[PDB]
């Protein structure tokens, strides 16, 4: 339609972790809905079935199962071709809808052993390993760098289990969050008066509020509308930041186009003559 | 079929699998602790 | 022998008073546990002043 | 068996007759957190009538200062009757005056 | 101050609360005696006085 | 189903509800029904009983169903009104500085049930359409009920301000033909008041339309509150330097004045007050000074509050809390007492060993110079803990005694009832009254009225 | 009982930063600087680690990991 | 966590948190309690804000994604114990596999979960439909002459099964002999209680309250990093209750979590706590009294009032909703008077005493009154003689 | 265990339609859409695209209850243009802006940034 | 005069802003356990047959 | 009515009569079959002494006496 503006983007900054950008000339409802997709709708792989062969550790089993689900997983190369479990024709699991992990550790040593993310092995090809320590010429590598201490073991304890990771999205459980956090900010100088400051001098100025380097603090304009939203998406590490954004928009496109097909389905099946 | 029955501290099977009185051979303790089932269960990482 | 007196936990007459922190952990007993309550028939019982 | 019995039930003495007022003196040690236990062992009880008494042994006498807890008493029917010993307070074991 | 220096040293050197009482700087006072003392809240008040 | 709780203290404690099945395991119930059941969702559980025939279901639907239980025959007023956040949110929404743009008005219109279908013309046409808060509240009022006043808000100048020509002052609330003309709504307009909007609605529209009115006010005002927001932090608990100076100075003057009265008393020349011993004259006088001291600084702190104090916004709607709380948090807590007198001498002639023997000064015998915000000093804390007991103990006793007084009373009167010739008679058929209540009227249909002829 | 994978409030993974932290404190008495080097910017992620108590260490010390 | 060695303890009932934290704002007195060693709650990010009203009056909106990431999760253990009593002259109890062919019991619940010794083994999941121990009581023996044999003749059943914890897993099973010299067992069941609507929580200032709803991270209101609150407590809990201390603690906590050193909160000093804290928090970079600009999750718009947010140590309590629910259609009837059971533990029915009766009277709903007090607890038909009123 | 399975928050049921349209009984050229298993994310944005259009007289949405996954969208148009076509255009236009946003973001990434992969 | 009744239930209450003044949310498990006796009429018969 | 030992199924002789404790009912699997005047065993039922002082048990209308050592109480 003629009244659609088609927005604008600017990437301010990009790292292996963060992606920080500005969206301009669009609606808040778009900005807010797109921020919500970054959390909930972007799909990923995380452990979903844990089968415990032997567990002599001082942590109870369901605790091991909890810590273990929550650990992060690379998915970028494979999260797309993977299908959803319920949709897949197979009974239980298969190579085509899930990937398998195996963990086997025993404390035969006199010193306390730690159980870590590297000790967890993918029966699936090393296309989808755990996040830490793989093709890592990584300056983030410090001391142990176990990514997670699944448990500690004293001389005699042992741990054997199987796990099946599956594709799903954050609306269903928090283990599937593809974000470390999501900053969102709009109209930093409070031109539009969406908040009303009592004694405005008592508030600090963000890094976006510099435009009024002065201390005049918030010049008013009532003919304005919300424009130019600032973002900073931050990667949990399990999916690189730009891929989070591109997959979010596509998923949102997929969800919208589908609602259009059902709305079409109303005009095709049960001919739209009710109203 | 055996009913195992690991004992306290000795860390070995008691092995008792019948009506005879409970007491771990070699080890002086008389508390038992029936061993884990080999039967598979499952746990969701949700 | 005339009878059996219930000892109160970790008092001067209950063997736990002499052992050290590593030993007490060895006996599966908590080091921070305060004692000063009797144990009767499996139940831990405290007398109210 | 006699000490075994009295201390377990919480009764007191002859059972056949003596048990009218000095009832509830032993209790199972509550263990819900670490604090319940420390607080339980350091509890003290004033005996009282029961079911309807209103007077002055329920309010917080000045002399409890440094002795019994200001605020720390059951929110229930026995408010101010079962008290808890302050943090530093102590108790004499007593000995011969000779 | 010397008593405090002993309490910090107590981390390896032999010392006790009982020593502190034997110095006669601290006492035990029951509720009946507490009726007749003139007890002051803080060193601050007792000095500033 | 019939829903109940214990202790069932009056007929409105057990009322009919229609069930609606949901996920998770607690009975979820409407927030407004909180005050008739005296419920708090701090872990109070309630009880439900199901009827097993059409016959009892009919009887429940007609007699004990909740919407019919609005105006209690105990004192012909609403048993239930708009409470807590919504009540605070209504005050804040009705202030005539509140303006809404097309987008938000439509959403509020959307949450309303019995909406007419026609969208009202915004009170401001240019430069851009805006609807005032009163205007959108005015869609919520059912049919066309009418009431002046029914505010008695703090506002204005009681007794002589409305006569000061009626510079509309906006304070007083006026509604006409089902439209809110002016004013701000509060607990006196919306609450369990004798003349609240809610009481008039029950009478004019009928109980079903009044229930839709409760739902409407809450979903819509509540939805707004969500965008507007509300809170309370340390910013709603401090005042300026100058007020803080004025409070200390008022207290320093009053303490010197107490020392002055103690100096007069020890001279033996005070001259006692009628019917009292000289200590009583003295005690009555210091008590007058400390109370006057609390009230003076209390009136200073309420003045010193800014418009934006959320704490003042909760107090003014009458939602929760009051003027004295502001006094205690901002100003000075004041004389504590126990059994209606200042803290007794526990030890020999003293409250605590921290004082001198016989020291009638304010602090030494139980005056708290501090506010909850600055924190209490150690003695004040223990004299405050003493003031804390009298209330906890009072609670435990009153519950036992009143439970007994009520049971005995019901047990007497139970068999009395109005017969079909309308004389009121008990079980052995003796006449109690020739007409019930001496006029034969119902208690839930009466109202307060003024008799013109006593002019 | 051992530091949780991912901070409650937001999600930033945090168990990985525990072993690193005990090393930094041993090196320096700078809790401010220690938390900073680990990258725990915002304080929700910071309370997580700053307020943790590693009970596991005392717990492991019992001889019977065998029952 | 209530003592270190709990794992080797068959305490008849216990609750432990997954992740305890020591408090950010602490009293010096706490060092000598060792409350650092074994704490009882978590440092929540709390907002004292009004929001969607699911937090009105002593409830709270709690963050669901945080409970997913294990916020306040706990484990629950119940140890059931059973004894093999010899019980005198001619009877005996026996631990064994009950069969409907050989014993007098046949209760509807399933016996298959049991092992062949009558007692389950650790790891098998159990529920209110399961039997944990197969005890049987040999009784008559044969004291009914002549072939009144058929089947199930030798022994009655009385084995023990789950009423309460109507789901979980078996943690541990222990077989021993107690002081009588009888065979004795304790078997322990583990369950995991996720914080849900109806769990009672309380902060440290005496403000207890139930969890009124939970919203997922997407819906909470947010700010900066978007550090969405793990709880929203209603503003109305403060004013009439003047729990100002609760409000200072977030503020002290904000400085302590940020500066990185555990804060002091000991009751009596000259640390000018309101001012000195407000000045420090601002030097770091916030509104000096803690307010932050919040946005709502539903539409992303800013919330016009700034909202007081920051951490507070909170407590999850032992009062959890799934143990407290209850209901009854028709049940066990006690043949003392043959009206419904009072032991709720054994599927009871709630009381309808004199005061509830008195209200039905006060409504004037007589038909419902006869129903509750008769047909729906206790109806009976008797024949009486018309000449004289004796039921003989 | 009276808690619902988490998938049910978003998974469509086989006995329910994705969208339903009902006519208003009060005023003409109004319509009521029911969207099942879809929260504020879809609803808030479709409300805004409808408000953007100059021929829409009224547009709004309401999610009746938190516990029940469902939203309703009511729309009212001028006595000439049908509400269904406005809804069709509102998504299609929204599809167009988001596609252009995805295009512009991707090309923006195509800037000589060296950590794109 | 103070009898134990059948068809009784008890849980915690929590607030709910969406109910009407006289609605009550009832846990699904409690709703499944407690029953009402409808009598079959030649109108609802098809509906009750489904149940 | 003396002919029972748990049998009264109208259409067919009994094979089994399961006890559904929770419903307070007696069920007959191969048909539909309630028949019950339910008692979950009067010994659990009278046991309504609980929250009230139980250490002393004012409800104890039934002493144990331990008869299986003796005979004549
Ligand atoms: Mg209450
Ligand atoms: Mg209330
Ligand atoms: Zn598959
Ligand atoms: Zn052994
Ligand atoms: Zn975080
Ligand atoms: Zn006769
Ligand atoms: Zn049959």
């Amino acid at each position: 339609m003629p009244y659609a503006n088609q927005p604008t983007v600017r990437i301010t900054e990009l790292t292996d972790e963060n992606v920080k950008f500005i969206i301009e000339n669009t609606d808040l409802a778009v900005a807010n809905s797109i921020r919500r997709v970054f959390i909930a709708e972007v799909p990923i792989i995380a452990i979903d079935w844990v089968q415990i062969d032997a567990n002599s550790s001082v942590l109870h089993d369901e605790f091991i199962a909890h810590r273990l689900g929550l650990i992060p997983l690379i998915s970028d190369d494979i999260v797309d071709k993977l299908q959803y479990s319920r949709d897949c024709t197979c009974e239980e699991f298969c190579p085509e809808c899930s990937v398998e992990f195996t963990l086997d550790v025993r404390c035969n040593e006199d010193q306390t052993r730690h159980v870590t993310s590297r000790d967890l092995i993918s029966n699936s090809p090393r296309v989808i390993p755990v996040t830490s320590r793989n093709r890592d010429n990584d300056p983030n590598d410090y001391v142990e760098q176990d990514d997670i201490l699944i448990v500690k073991l004293r001389k005699g304890q042992e741990l054997r289990l199987r796990a099946y990771a599956k594709k799903g999205f954050g609306k269903e459980h928090a283990k599937w969050n593809p974000t470390a956090g999501v900053a969102f900010e709009y109209d930093p100088d409070n031109a539009l008066r969406h908040t009303v400051y009592p004694k405005p001098e008592e508030w600090p100025k963000s890094e976006y509020s510099e435009l009024d380097e002065d201390e005049s603090q918030a010049p008013y304009d009532p003919n304005g509308k919300p424009e130019r939203f600032y973002y900073n998406v931050e990667s949990c590490g399990s999916l690189r930041p730009e891929t989070i954004v591109l997959s979010a928009l596509s998923g949102l496109k997929k969800k919208l186009s589908d609602l259009q097909t059902q709305l079409s389905h109303e005009i095709q099946s049960d001919v739209l003559t009710i109203n | 079929q055996p009913m195992i029955y690991i004992c306290g501290e000795c860390h070995t099977e008691n092995e008792i699998k019948s009506r005879d009185p409970i007491r771990c051979r070699e080890c002086g303790y008389r508390i038992m602790y029936k061993k884990r089932t080999k039967r598979l269960v499952v746990f969701d990482a949700r | 022998f005339i009878g059996k007196i219930p000892i109160m936990l970790r008092s001067t007459y209950c063997l736990l008073n002499g052992l050290t922190d590593r030993d007490l952990c060895e006996l599966n007993e908590c080091p921070l546990d305060p004692g000063g309550y009797f144990i009767i028939n499996g139940s831990e019982k405290v007398l109210i002043a | 068996d006699g000490l075994k019995y009295s201390l377990a039930t919480g009764n007191w003495g002859d059972q056949k007759k003596a048990h009218q007022a000095r009832a509830g003196v032993s209790q199972v040690l509550n263990r819900l957190t670490f604090a319940s236990t420390l607080s339980h062992l350091r509890r003290l009880n004033s005996p009282i009538g029961r079911d309807g008494k209103l007077a002055k042994p329920r309010q917080l006498h000045n002399t409890l200062w440094g002795m019994v807890c200001p605020a720390e008493t059951p929110e229930g029917h026995a408010v101010g009757l079962v008290k808890n010993l302050a943090l530093m307070a102590y108790i004499s074991v007593g000995s011969q005056p000779s | 101050k010397r008593h405090i220096d002993q309490l910090k040293e107590r981390e390896y050197n032999n010392y006790s609360w009982q020593d502190l009482v034997a110095s006669g700087v601290v006492e035990y006072i029951d509720t009946l005696e507490e009726e007749t003392v003139m007890l002051a809240m803080t060193p601050d008040d007792l000095q500033e006085k | 189903v019939i829903f109940n709780r214990q202790p069932t203290l009056h007929k409105m404690s057990m009322m009919g509800h229609r069930v609606r099945i949901l996920p998770w395991s607690t009975f979820r119930l409407n927030l407004s029904v909180t005050t008739p059941y005296n419920a708090d969702f701090d872990g109070d559980e309630m009880n439900l009983h199901l009827p097993q025939s059409l016959e009892t279901r009919a009887e429940i639907q007609e007699l004990a169903m909740v919407p019919r239980m609005i105006v209690t025959p105990q004192s012909n007023r609403p048993v239930m009104g708009i409470v807590q956040d919504t009540l605070t949110a209504v005050r804040k929404f009705t202030k005539r500085d509140v303006f809404l743009e097309r987008g938000e008005v439509m959403n509020l219109l959307m949450f309303l049930s019995t909406w007419d279908g026609k969208v009202p013309q915004p009170a401001i046409l240019k430069p851009r359409p805006l609807w005032t808060g009163k205007q959108i509240f005015s869609l919520i009022i059912p049919g066309h009920i009418n009431c002046i006043r029914t505010h008695s808000t703090h506002p204005d100048d009681e007794d002589s301000g409305p006569y000061k020509h009626i510079s509309p002052g906006d304070t007083k609330v006026v509604v006409e033909n089902g439209e809110l003309i002016m004013g701000i709504l509060c607990k006196k307009s919306l609450g369990t008041s004798a003349g609240s909007l809610v009481h008039i609605s029950y009478l004019e529209m009928g109980h079903d339309i009044t229930r839709l009115f409760y739902s409407n006010i809450q979903t819509v005002i509540n939805n707004w509150l969500l965008i507007e927001g509300h809170t309370i932090g340390i910013g709603d608990s401090i005042a300026d330097s100058k007020t803080y100076q004025d409070i200390q100075n008022t207290i320093k003057k009053a303490k010197q004045d107490v020392i002055e009265v103690i100096e007069k008393a020890h001279n033996n020349e005070l001259e006692p007050t009628p019917g009292n011993t000289l200590r009583q004259t003295f005690e009555n006088q210091v008590n007058r000074i400390l109370n006057d001291a609390r009230d003076k600084t209390g009136s200073s702190a309420q003045k010193s509050l800014s418009e934006y104090n959320n704490f003042k916004s909760m107090v003014v709607s009458g939602a929760k809390g009051s003027k004295i709380n502001i006094s205690q948090v901002i100003a000075v807590v004041g004389q504590q007492n126990v059994e209606g007198k200042r803290i007794p001498f526990g030890f020999k002639h003293r409250t605590l060993p921290h004082f001198i023997k016989d020291d009638y000064g304010p602090e030494s015998r139980g005056f708290v110079e501090n506010s909850y915000l600055a924190g209490l000093t150690p003695t004040e804390f223990f004299f405050h803990a003493m003031g804390g007991r009298e209330g906890l103990i009072d609670t435990a006793v009153k519950t036992a005694e009143t439970g007994y007084i009520q049971r005995r009373l019901i047990k007497s009167m139970e068999s009395v009832m109005v017969k079909y010739d309308a004389t009121v008679r008990n079980s052995i058929n003796q006449v109690v009254q020739l007409r019930y209540g001496e006029d034969g009227l119902a208690g839930e249909s009466v109202e307060f009225q003024n008799l013109a002829t006593l002019k | 009982m051992i530091i949780p994978v991912r901070c409650f409030t937001c999600g930033k993974i945090v168990g990985n930063k525990w072993e690193a932290y005990l090393g930094l404190l041993q090196a320096e008495y700078t809790e401010g600087d220690a938390l900073d080097a680990l990258g725990l910017k915002r304080y929700c992620c910071r309370r997580m680690l700053l307020a943790h108590v590693d009970l596991i260490e005392k717990l492991l010390n019992y001889a019977p990991l065998e029952k | 966590v209530y003592i270190t060695n709990f794992h080797v303890r068959m305490d008849t009932l216990a609750h432990v948190l997954y992740y305890p934290q020591k408090p950010l704002v602490t009293t010096r007195s706490m060092e000598y309690l060792r409350f650092r060693e074994l704490p009882a709650g978590i440092n929540s990010i709390v907002a004292i804000a009004s929001y969607t009203g699911y937090n009105q009056e002593d409830s709270v909106i709690m963050n669901r994604s945080a409970v997913d990431r294990g916020f306040f999760r706990s484990v629950f253990y119940r140890s059931y114990k059973e004894q093999e009593s010899k019980k005198g002259f001619d009877q005996e109890e026996v631990f064994e596999k009950p069969t409907r062919e050989t014993c007098q019991g046949m209760r509807h619940a399933i016996y298959d979960k049991l092992d062949d010794d009558g007692l389950i083994a650790p790891g098998v999941r159990v529920s209110g439909d399961d039997v944990i121990i197969g005890k049987t009581v040999t009784l008559p023996e044969n004291e009914d002459e002549l072939e009144s044999t058929n089947r199930r003749y030798t022994k009655r059943d009385c084995s023990t099964f789950l009423r309460t914890s109507e789901t979980g897993i078996v943690d541990q099973v222990m077989v021993t002999l107690n002081q009588e010299g009888y065979k004795f067992c304790k078997i322990r069941v583990r369950s995991v209680r996720i914080p849900q609507i109806g769990d009672k929580f309380a902060s440290r200032h005496g403000q207890k309250g139930t969890c009124g709803i939970q919203y997922r991270q997407e819906d909470m209101p947010f700010t900066c990093e978007g550090i969405t609150p793990d709880i929203i407590i209603n503003p109305h809990a403060i004013p009439s209750r003047m729990t100002i201390g609760h409000l200072i603690e977030c503020l002290q906590g904000k400085v302590s979590a940020n500066k990185g050193e555990i804060g002091d909160a000991t009751p009596f000093n000259d640390a000018v706590n309101v001012q000195k804290i407000s000045n420090l928090l601002s030097d770091y970079g916030y509104h000096l009294r803690g307010n932050e600009v919040l946005y709502n999750g539903f539409t992303g718009r800013k919330i016009t009032s700034q909202i007081f947010i920051g951490p507070t140590y909170y407590q999850r309590l032992k009062h959890m909703v799934d143990d407290k629910i209850h209901s009854r259609a028709r049940g066990p009837i006690q043949i003392l008077n043959r009206q419904p059971m009072e032991g709720r533990s054994r599927d009871g029915g709630l009381r309808f005493g004199e005061m509830e009766r008195d209200c039905q009277i006060a409504h004037g709903a007589a038909q419902f009154l006869r129903e509750r007090l008769f047909e729906a607890s206790d109806p009976y038909q008797v024949h009486v003689c018309n000449l004289c009123g004796i039921m003989a | 265990m009276n808690a619902p399975p988490a998938f049910e928050s978003f998974l469509l049921f086989e006995g329910e339609k994705k969208i339903t349209i009902n006519k208003d009984t009060k005023v003409p050229n109004a319509c009521l859409f029911t969207i099942n298993k879809e929260d504020h994310t879809l609803g808030n944005i479709i409300k805004s695209q409808l408000l953007k259009d100059p021929q829409v007289l009224f547009a709004g949405y309401k999610v009746p209850h938190p516990l029940e996954h469902k939203i309703i969208i009511r729309v009212q148009t001028t006595p000439d243009y049908s509400p269904q076509e406005a809804f069709t255009n509102a998504i299609t236009d929204l599809i167009s802006e988001l596609s252009l946003l995805e295009e512009r973001f991707r090309v923006a990434i195509k800037d000589k940034q060296e950590g794109i992969e | 005069m103070g009898k134990r009744v059948d068809f009784s239930a008890r849980t915690v209450i929590t607030p709910d802003p969406n109910l009407s003044i006289d609605q009550v949310g009832v846990p699904r498990s409690i709703a499944a356990n407690m029953t009402f006796a409808e009598i079959v009429t030649p109108f609802n018969i098809d509906r009750l047959q489904e149940l | 009515l003396d002919a029972l030992p748990r049998v009264t199924c109208p259409n067919h002789p009994d094979a089994i009569l399961v006890e559904d404790y929770r419903a307070g009912d007696m069920i007959c699997p191969e048909c539909g079959l309630v028949v019950g005047d339910r008692v979950i065993d009067v010994g659990s039922e009278w046991r309504t002494f609980s929250n009230d002082k139980a250490t002393k048990d004012p409800s104890r209308v039934g002493d144990s006496q331990n008869p299986l050592l003796s005979d004549g109480d």
